[PDB]
RNA sequence: GCUACCUAAGAACAGCUAAAAGAGCACACCCGUCUAUGUAGCAAAAUAGUGGGAAGAUUUAUAGGUAGAGGCGACAAACCUA
RNA sequence: GCCUGUUUACCAAAAACAUCACCUCUAGCAUCACCAGUAUUAGAGGCACCGCCU
RNA sequence: UUAAUUUAUUAAUGCAAACACCUGCAUUAAAAAUUUCGGUUGGGGCG
């Protein structure tokens, strides 16, 4: 194994990753709506109540 | 006055013999600083008119600060000693 | 180039190893003291 | 360390003092200040910046002679050599200080504003306000300490009760009791700033050496950086 | 004595009219006391007709020692409140002469030395908004270092843009929203982004209005929902 | 007593060219670019040639100072008795 | 790389270090350095002579 | 060094203590100090 490397990647947590994933993507599927759907995600999440 | 405390036990030297002590022994806590105590008053006997306390030979509770800055310095008051109260009790009967 | 550390000069011998900075302070008292319990016939420099 | 200072002339004196260059030492020995050393060899000219000094049984205000204006190692002013009456001083040369001008030491503050001639000194209450000053004193009689480098002049800015504020060469405000003595005009030598070095020689005549490991600890100079707090922790660097 | 105040008044710039009006404002202050004060006041480069709106405004300020006067007034100098500077700052926050010397000492080596702010530039903020003295510390470094590292902003555009002088709830009200929404992204460590954010002037000192139409480009409910989540977001987390 | 820096008070710098120079060529002097030799060597860093500076931020004698987590450093992790 | 200079005594003399120039930050002050000085000053850091456009 | 543990020491403040100076106790910094670098797997990885 090679212990020394050149550059190694910005090590980024699974909740940056996914969210940088969806920006490249879902930014293009949604055009402007994905400003909003951004946010939503990123809020709270309305629950609603099944009796 | 600072007062401190061994946290280690120091075993007992005996009758005639001298602890003797370690490394450990020469730990401390502070168990108090006497200089925080609630201030306490000093008994005095006041030897000439002085206002706001008394006139002469009455025992008074003054302020340690006042007690021996201005009024024991200055000859204002006596020590309540013993003696100082039997004699001014001997001056107040022989009036 | 190197080996040639020594300079001699009489004045600095003096001035630094002598016996009147030995006795200037405890540090150098105790050095004539050590020299001197040694045995050394040279105590001071 | 054997360092005995050589400021230990008691007595003031017109001839120039053979001064010992420090280096950057302290008295230990230890480089205190880094930089410091080698020059050219100067001699001092102990300068007397009490301009109101009235000679022995003698007072009020009195007047002197400019002898001459000279070029002083230790400053960037140039000084002059001022006698009066049967003495002679060092004082700091004001911008049009010239050989045989005569200059005023007054200690006089009249009702009314005196007319402010420049290398005159009067005390602030003295002054008109707005006029150019420099040999500031803090205190009444402790000796001139502000305004003093080259091509340097204050403003009177104001005069209220017996306290002047003055504007420093460094556009701060100070408080001065008003019969404190200040010297009229901006200091000698106006055109310090534009002098050129020219090469690093120069600097080392002027006794500034290149000197690293100025700060002597551990990790040398440290800029200082902001600790981020608990919640700022996650975003302090965020990466690319 | 009052020939003297008068005189005293006369002199200094101060006219007749505004010499009556202070002395009508006199609360029980001796003459003295008065004329002290007003002198320490022009000292500070004061001038008369803003020294009587401030005496109006605040007559407590005559009550004050005058030791304590001078050293609030030497301290202020130094801190290079002075002259013009001083007046908006008597307006928005006439305290600062009744504020303890502490405060005002912690507040600007809280700006100085654990927010890294020059001279200059602490003088600039106690001249815009000296609010940030009533600030405690604590929540301004909260808020500074928000600027810094949740923001990316830099002191110099920190004291332009007057960031301090903001709440930090309407802050972070802004600037979450634009950061979910993706239209604010944090600096990385190069302090490059990919699309260049917008200004502080833009997030904060618009109205809600324009911020939400030009910036956001979104709706006052959708801001309004966003806004009641944060604030419970917050309650949450404290 | 080396070496780094500094203090005090000293000293040296031919000749030519140029004119008051961190100027040119180049001795003394200082250094150590390149090559060869040497590699238990003449030498625990030298020799020969070649080369850089050579009136300067120069070189250098004398005495003094700064001491080990310290000093000193035109930062090479350099030097502080191989 | 502006330059002359400095450096790894003993494998590196260099583009590295310094350097005049410039910028930034800090300091309103005396009797042991800075300094027998005082903002045209002093300390620290960066940058690199200089000059022209954005 | 945003590794862990400290602030003895200085610098600030605050509270007591003596009526500028100083002692004690806290808090925050500066400066530092002490100590550590688990194991198995993976040559062109990002575990
Ligand atoms: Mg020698
Ligand atoms: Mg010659
Ligand atoms: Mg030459
Ligand atoms: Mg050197
Ligand atoms: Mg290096
Ligand atoms: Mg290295
Ligand atoms: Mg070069
Ligand atoms: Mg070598
Ligand atoms: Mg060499
Ligand atoms: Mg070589």
């Amino acid at each position: 194994y090679k212990k020394k490397w050149a550059a190694t990647e910005p090590k980024f947590p699974a909740v940056r990753l996914a969210l940088q994933n969806f920006d490249m993507t879902y930014s293009v599927q949604f055009g402007d709506l994905w400003p909003s759907i951004r946010v939503s995600l990123l809020s709270e999440q309305k629950y609603g109540a099944l009796v | 006055t600072v007062i401190v405390e061994r946290w280690w036990k120091v075993p007992l030297a005996g009758e005639g013999r001298k602890p003797r002590l370690h490394r450990r022994h020469r730990v401390y806590k502070l168990v108090e600083d006497t200089k925080h105590r609630p201030k306490e008053n000093l008994e005095l006997i006041l030897t000439q008119s002085v206002e706001n306390v008394g006139v002469r030979g009455d025992l008074v509770s003054v302020k340690k600060s006042l007690g021996r800055n201005r009024l024991l310095p200055q000859g204002l008051a006596v020590y309540a000693s013993p003696e100082n109260k039997k004699l001014f009790e001997e001056e107040k009967l022989l009036r | 180039a190197r080996g040639n550390e020594y300079q001699p000069s009489n004045i600095k011998r003096k001035n630094k190893h002598g016996w009147v900075r030995r006795l200037s302070t405890p540090a150098g008292v105790q050095v004539i003291l050590r020299r001197m319990l040694k045995g050394r016939k040279s105590l001071s420099h | 360390a054997n360092f005995v200072s050589w400021k230990s002339r008691t007595k003031y004196t017109i001839t120039p003092v053979k001064m010992r260059k420090s280096g950057g030492r302290d008295h230990t020995g230890r480089i205190r200040v880094h930089g410091i050393g080698g020059g050219h060899k100067q001699r001092y000219r102990m300068i007397d910046f009490l301009r109101f000094r009235p000679e022995e049984t003698k007072s009020g205000p009195f007047e002197e002679k400019v002898i001459q204006v000279r070029y002083d190692p230790c400053r960037s002013a140039d000084i002059a050599l001022v006698a009066g009456g049967s003495r002679k001083r060092w004082i700091i040369a004001t911008e049009n200080m010239q050989a045989g001008d005569t200059i005023l030491n007054s200690n006089h503050i009249g009702r009314m504003a005196v007319a402010a001639r420049e290398g005159d000194a009067h005390p602030l209450g003295a002054l008109p306000v707005g006029t150019l000053i420099n040999n500031v004193e803090s205190e009444p009689g402790r000796g001139a300490q502000y305004i003093r480098a080259a091509g340097t002049c204050g403003v009177l800015l104001r005069k209220v009760n017996g306290t002047a504020i003055i504007q420093l060469p460094s556009k701060r405000q100070m408080q001065v009791l008003e019969t404190c003595v200040a010297t009229v005009g901006r200091v000698s030598n106006v055109d310090h700033n534009k002098r050129v070095i020219g090469k690093a020689g120069r600097n080392r005549w002027l006794g500034k050496r290149p000197n690293s490991g100025r700060w002597h600890r551990k990790g040398g100079w440290a800029g200082r950086k902001i600790r981020p707090l608990p919640p700022m922790k996650s975003y302090v660097k965020l990466p690319s | 004595e009052l020939e003297r105040v008068m005189s005293s008044l006369l002199d200094m710039g101060f006219s007749n009219a505004h010499i009556n009006e202070l002395l009508s404002v006199r609360r029980g202050a001796s003459l003295q006391q008065l004329l002290d004060i007003i002198s320490e006041f022009i000292l500070l480069g004061l001038n008369p007709e803003p020294v009587c709106v401030v005496l109006k405004k605040s007559p407590q300020l005559l009550k004050l020692p005058i030791m304590q006067m001078r050293k609030r007034s030497s301290y202020l100098q130094k801190l290079g409140l002075g002259e013009g500077k001083l007046k908006r700052v008597l307006y928005c926050c006439p305290e600062i002469f009744t504020m303890r010397q502490q405060d005002i000492n912690d507040t600007v080596r809280l700006l100085k030395e654990k927010c890294l702010f020059t001279v200059q530039q602490v003088t600039k903020i106690l001249h815009s908004c000296p609010s940030v003295l009533r600030e405690d510390l604590g929540q301004l470094e909260y808020k500074f270092q928000y600027a810094y590292f949740r923001m990316g902003i830099k002191h110099p555009d920190i004291v332009k843009s007057e960031y301090l002088q903001y709440s930090l709830t309407k802050i972070k009200q802004r600037h979450i929203y634009l950061e979910r929404l993706g239209r604010y992204q944090t600096p990385d460590k190069k302090g490059q982004t990919q699309i260049p954010n917008p200004l502080l002037k833009d997030i904060l000192r618009v109205s809600e209005a324009e911020f939400l139409a030009r910036t956001a480009c979104t709706s006052v409910e959708e801001f309004q929902v966003f806004k009641k989540l944060l604030a419970r977001e917050e309650e949450e987390s404290e």
